[PDB]
C-alpha cells in the first residue's frame, strides 16, 4: 500500500501504515504516523528502526561514487527532521531556532521540486506555511514552471487567501507584496502579458500611495523595501512596454 | 590464556562442581580460540568420559561451545570427537552420549545426512551390560533427527516400536517432538518461566498431538509400572502441549506426588503440580506443603515461577513466600541474602526487618556477603510511610555508605555505593546520608569519590545544603588536580569525575561553563581513551546545556573532536566522538557547512559506516550524516596495467615487460623484507 500511503499523506492512512513492509526505510519512516499521533514515545523507536533499517542502502551506494547515495542521505535528512519535531514539541526554544537552521539547511540542498515536497510534507508538522513563506515562494520559483506549471499558482493562492481564477477581475489583495508581486510575474509568463503589465502598474501605484503610511523611525524598514520592490517594478513595466 | 589453559586440564581431572561452572563463564566469554579449541579438546576427549549429570551437563555446553568457533582446530574437533562418539555412545564412556547431543547440532551440515547411520550405531552401543547407554545415547537421538526439520520418522516411528521399553521408548518420543517446530517450541515457551521414567512421561505431551488417544491410555500405565513414585510432569508438559484430557489421569497421579512436595524425582515435584493449571483448586489446596520450604534458591525460583505461570493463585503463593522469608530475615548472614533478595523483587504487600539483617551484615567478615547483602537490602527497602521506615531506610543505606568510605575492599566499596539507588530519593537526600557522602566526596582514594558523586549529582535536585557547594568546589579542584597534581593512573578515575559532577547539576554548570569548558577542552588537549571519553562526554553535555551561546568555541572542540574521530581506527572507543559531534552542532546550530571547512568528516562519516560493525555506532553515524542538509553532489564535488601494454607492442617484448614489472611493484614495497 506504498502508494495509498502516499496519496494519505498529501492533500484509512491508519490502514494503510500497516500494509507496508516493514523491513525497509520506508516502513518506519511511514510509521514515524507516530509523529501524526504525537505518539513521541512510539516515535523515538521508529526512528530507531528508520536509522538501522536505512543503513545498509549508505553502504550499498559506495562504488557508485555516492551518486545515487544523495537519495539515502536525502532520507538521512529527513529522518534528523523527525526528530526535530520531537524537539521542536518538546522544547519551545529549539522552535525559533529550529527556524535559523532548517533554512540553512534547505539552502544546501539540491533544487529538486520533488525533495522540497517531501521536506514540506513533514515540515507541515511544526511551522504552517504561512510562517516560512521564504521557502514557499522559493518553491514555486524553483523553475519557470516548478515541477508543473500549475504549483506555483496553488501555492500563491494558499498564500493570498484569494483565488483570482475564480475571482475574476479582483483586484490585487492587501497581501505580502512578494506574493502578489511573484503572481504578476507569472501571469507574464503566459498568454496574459496585457492583463500583467496593467496589474503590474496598479501595484505601482498601489505601493505609492502605501509608502505614504509607513513614515516613521519604528516602520521606515517597510517604506526601503517597498522603494526596493517598486524599483523592481519599474524595471519590469519597462521591459514589458 | 596459559593460566587457564592448564586449569581446564586440572578441572576436567578432578569442588569440581565449583570449578567447572566458575570456568564456564568463562569458555565461550572471552573469545579466546587459539586455546580454547586447540588444546583444550584434548583435555575433553580424554577427561569427559567419567563424569555425572549436573557438572558434565556444563561440559557439554562447553562441548557445543567449542563447535560454535567455526575454524580449522574446530573443524578437525567435531569431526574427530563425533566420530568417536558415534561408535562410543563401550560402557567406559558417558560422555560420548552428550557430546552427540550438542556436537551434532553446532554444524548441522554434516549431520543432517547420517540421520539412519546413527541409529544404527545406537542399535549396537544400547548391548553394553551397563545400561547407562540404553537411557542416554538413545535419548540422544534428538541429535541425529531434529536436523531434518531443517530442510525419516514416517517410518522410523514403526521401526522404533517394531525393532527397538528402553528401545522403542527413547526413540519414540523424540520422532514424535521432530514431526513439528512445535514439538520442541513448547520447551522454549516453557523455559520463559531412570531416564525412562522421565521419557514415558514425555511420551504424553506429545503422543497426545501425533495420534490423537490410545496411546496416552497405555503410556500412563507404563509411567506407573516404573515403583509408581515418580516426577510426574508428563500432565503439567500435556497441558501446556495439547491440553489432551490430561486430567483423567490425575485420579492416579496426584496421591503420589503430594509427599515429595515438602523440602525434604525431589528436584523437581513442584514443576508436577504448577503446570496443570493450564484443576486450580487443588493446585491451591497444595500449596501449603510447597509453601512449607526453606530458603533454598532453588525451590523460591521454583514458586516464583509458580506464581507468573498461575497469577490467580499469586497472593496465596506471595503471602506463604512472604513470611517463609521474612522469618529467617527476622532471626544467618549466610542465608538471609535470598529472603531480603525476593522480598524485595517479589510483588510482595518490611522495614525493621532491614535495620536488623543490616546491623548483623555490617559486622560480618563475609566479603562474599557484604557484596551481596549491600545491594540486595537496598532491593528490599524499595516499599518504603511511617517515620520509622524513613529513618530505617537513611540509618541503613547511610551505614552502607560508611563501609563504602571505611572498608578498604573496592568490589564491597562498589556494591554498598551502587547499592543508593534511584528509587531511594527523599531518603538518601537526609543529612544521615548526604553528611556521609561529604566525607566520601572529600576521601583520599579517588574510587570512593568516583562512585559517590553519580549519587550525589542525582540528589542535587533534592537537598542543595549538602550537595551543591561541594559539587561546586570538586569541578574546580578535580579540574585543578587533573594536571597541577601530576596524578597518574588516578586522573581517569578523576576524569570519570567530570560529567558526573556536571550531569546532574545545571545550575552549577551554565555560568561556570566558561572557566569549566576552556579548563575541560585543555584536558582535551592535554595529552589516553580513560580520560577523553569522559571529557569528550562532559563537553557534549555542556554544549547541549548552553545550546548556541558557545558558537565561539565551536570551531576549536569541533576541529579537536574530529581529530580524535579520525584516529578512532585505533581508539576503538571514540565512538564517543560520533556523539559529541552530533549533539555539538545540533545543540550550537552550526552553520552546516562542516564539509567544506573541514570536508574529512563527511569521509569519516562514511568510513565508519563501512568499517565499524557494531549497530550503535553506524546508527550515530547516520545520525550525524543526517544532521546537516542534504549536500548537492555538485558542491561536494566542487569542495574535494596488463592491457594497457598490451595492444602497443609484440608478444615477444610484452612478455618481460609485465613481468619486470610486477616484479618491481613487488620490490619497492616494505613487505619485500620476506620476499
Amino acid at each position: 500500500a506504498r502508494m495509498a500511503a502516499a496519496a494519505a499523506w498529501g492533500l484509512s492512512m491508519e490502514e494503510y501504515t500497516c500494509m507496508i513492509p516493514r523491513d525497509t526505510h520506508d516502513g518506519a519512516f511511514y510509521r514515524a504516523l507516530a509523529l501524526h499521533q504525537d505518539l513521541f514515545s512510539l516515535a523515538q523507536q521508529c526512528i530507531d528502526k528508520a536509522r538501522d533499517l536505512l543503513d545498509a542502502e549508505l553502504t550499498a551506494m559506495a562504488g557508485e561514487s555516492y551518486s545515487r547515495a544523495y537519495g539515502a542521505m536525502v532520507s538521512c535528512h529527513m529522518l534528523s527532521e523527525l526528530e526535530e519535531v520531537i524537539q521542536y514539541k518538546l522544547v519551545p526554544e529549539r522552535r525559533e531556532i529550529i527556524r535559523q537552521i532548517w533554512w540553512e539547511r534547505l539552502q544546501g540542498c539540491q533544487r529538486i521540486v520533488e525533495d522540497w515536497q517531501k521536506i514540506l510534507m513533514v515540515r507541515s508538522l511544526v511551522v504552517s506555511p504561512h510562517e516560512d513563506m521564504r521557502t514557499w515562494l522559493k518553491y514555486a520559483s524553483l523553475c519557470g514552471k516548478s515541477g508543473r506549471l500549475a504549483l506555483a499558482h496553488k501555492t500563491l493562492v494558499l498564500l493570498l487567501g484569494v483565488d483570482p481564477s475564480r475571482q475574476l477581475d479582483h483586484p490585487l489583495p492587501t497581501v505580502h507584496p512578494q506574493v502578489t508581486y511573484a503572481y504578476m510575474k507569472n501571469m507574464w509568463k503566459s498568454a496574459r502579458k496585457i492583463d500583467a503589465f496593467q496589474h503590474m502598474q496598479h501595484f505601482v501605484q498601489t505601493m505609492q500611495q502605501q509608502a505614504q503610511h509607513a513614515i516613521a523611525t519604528e516602520d521606515q524598514q517597510h517604506k526601503q523595501e517597498l522603494h526596493k520592490l517598486m524599483a523592481r517594478c519599474f524595471l519590469k513595466l519597462g521591459e514589458w512596454q | 590464556t596459559r593460566f587457564y589453559d592448564q586449569l581446564n586440564h586440572h578441572i576436567f581431572e578432578l569442588e569440581r562442581k565449583g570449578g567447572i561452572l566458575a570456568i564456564a563463564s568463562l569458555i565461550g566469554v572471552e573469545g579466546g580460540n587459539a586455546t580454547r579449541i586447540g588444546r583444550f579438546a584434548n583435555y575433553l576427549r580424554n577427561l569427559l568420559p567419567s563424569n555425572d549429570p549436573v557438572v558434565m551437563e556444563m561440559a557439554s555446553k562447553a562441548i557445543g561451545r567449542l563447535a560454535m568457533a567455526g575454524d580449522t582446530f574446530t573443524a578437525e574437533y567435531v569431526e574427530f570427537e563425533v566420530k568417536r562418539a558415534l561408535e562410543w555412545l563401550e560402557g567406559r564412556r558417558h560422555a560420548a552420549v552428550l557430546v552427540l547431543r550438542e556436537l551434532a547440532i553446532s554444524v548441522p551440515t554434516f549431520f543432517f545426512q547420517q540421520v539412519q547411520p546413527f541409529f544404527d550405531n545406537i542399535f549396537v552401543a544400547v548391548w553394553d551390560p551397563k545400561q547407562a547407554i540404553r537411557e542416554g545415547a538413545v535419548a540422544a537421538l534428538r541429535a541425529c533427527l531434529i536436523l531434518t526439520t531443517q530442510r525419516w520418522y514416517r517410518h522410523t516411528f514403526e521401526e522404533a516400536e517394531k525393532g527397538f521399553i528402553h528401545g522403542a521408548l527413547l526413540i519414540l518420543n523424540e520422532l514424535v517432538r521432530i514431526s513439528s517446530m512445535e514439538g520442541e517450541r513448547l520447551r522454549e515457551e516453557m523455559e520463559e518461566i531412570s531416564l525412562i521414567q522421565m521419557t514415558i512421561l514425555n511420551l504424553l505431551p506429545r503422543l497426545a498431538a501425533f495420534r490423537p488417544t490410545q496411546y496416552l491410555q497405555d503410556t500412563m500405565n507404563h509411567v506407573l509400572s516404573c515403583e509408581r513414585t515418580a516426577a510426574f510432569q508428563a500432565l503439567g508438559l500435556l497441558s501446556v502441549a495439547v491440553r489432551s484430557e490430561f486430567k483423567v489421569y490425575l485420579p492416579r497421579v496426584l496421591d503420589i506426588i503430594r509427599a515429595a512436595l515438602p523440602p525434604k524425582v525431589d528436584a523437581t515435584v513442584f514443576t508436577c503440580i504448577s503446570m496443570l493449571a493450564r484443576i486450580q483448586q487443588d493446585i491451591k489446596e497444595l500449596l501449603e506443603p510447597m509453601l512449607a520450604v526453606g530458603l533454598s534458591p532453588a525451590l523460591t525460583a521454583v514458586l516464583y515461577d509458580l506464581s507468573r505461570q498461575i497469577p490467580q493463585l499469586k497472593k496465596d503463593i506471595q503471602d506463604g513466600l512472604l513470611k517463609m522469608l521474612s522469618l529467617v530475615l527476622m532471626h544467618d548472614v549466610g542465608s538471609i541474602t535470598l529472603a531480603l533478595r525476593t522480598l524485595g523483587s517479589f510483588e510482595f504487600e518490611l522495614t525493621q526487618f532491614v535495620r536488623h539483617c543490616a546491623d548483623h551484615f555490617l559486622n560480618s567478615e563475609h566479603k562474599e556477603i557484604r557484596m551481596e547483602a549491600a545491594r540486595t537490602c537496598s532491593r528490599l527497602l524499595t516499599p518504603s510511610v511511617s517515620q520509622t521506615a524513613v529513618q530505617v531506610v537513611a540509618d541503613v543505606l547511610s551505614k552502607l555508605l560508611v563501609v563504602g568510605i571505611t572498608d578498604p575492599d573496592p568490589d564491597i566499596r562498589y556494591c554498598v555505593l551502587a547499592s543508593l539507588d534511584e528509587r531511594f530519593d527523599a531518603h538518601l537526600a537526609q543529612a544521615e546520608n548526604l553528611q556521609a557522602l561529604f566525607v566520601a566526596l572529600n576521601d583520599q582514594v579517588f574510587e570512593i569519590r568516583e562512585l559517590a558523586i553519580c549519587t550525589v549529582g542525582r540528589l542535587s535536585s533534592m537537598n542543595p545544603a549538602f550537595v551543591m557547594p561541594f559539587l561546586r568546589k570538586m569541578l574546580i579542584q578535580i579540574l585543578t588536580e587533573l594536571e597541577h597534581s601530576g596524578i597518574g593512573r588516578i586522573k581517569e578515575q578523576s576524569a570519570r569525575m567530570l560529567g558526573h559532577l556536571v550531569s546532574n547539576a545545571p545550575r552549577l554548570i551554565r555560568p561556570y561553563m566558561e572557566p569549566i569548558l576552556k579548563a575541560l577542552i585543555l584536558k582535551l588537549k592535554d595529552p589516553n581513551p580513560g580520560v577523553i571519553n569522559n571529557v569528550l562526554a562532559t563537553i557534549g553535555e555542556l554544549a547541549q546545556v548552553s545550546g548556541l551561546e558557545m558558537r565561539k568555541w565551536v570551531d576549536e572542540l569541533f576541529i579537536i573532536i574530529m581529530d580524535m574521530l579520525q584516529d578512532s581506527s585505533l581508539l576503538a572507543k571514540r565512538q564517543v566522538a560520533l556523539w559529541t559531534l552530533g549533539q555539538l552542532v545540533a545543540s550550537t546550530g552550526y552553520v552546516v557547512e562542516p564539509y567544506r571547512k573541514y570536508p574529512t568528516l563527511l569521509e569519516v562519516l562514511l568510513n565508519f559506516l563501512k568499517t565499524e560493525q557494531n549497530q550503535g555506532t553506524r546508527r550515530e553515524a547516520i545520525r550525524v550524516l543526517g544532521l546537516l542538509g542534504a549536500l548537492d553532489p555538485y558542491k561536494h564535488k566542487v569542495n574535494i596495467e596488463m592491457l594497457v601494454n598490451m595492444g602497443n607492442l609484440p608478444l615477444d617484448e610484452f612478455y618481460p615487460a609485465v613481468s619486470m614489472v610486477a616484479l618491481m611493484r613487488i620490490f619497492r614495497d616494505q613487505s619485500l623484507s620476506h620476499h
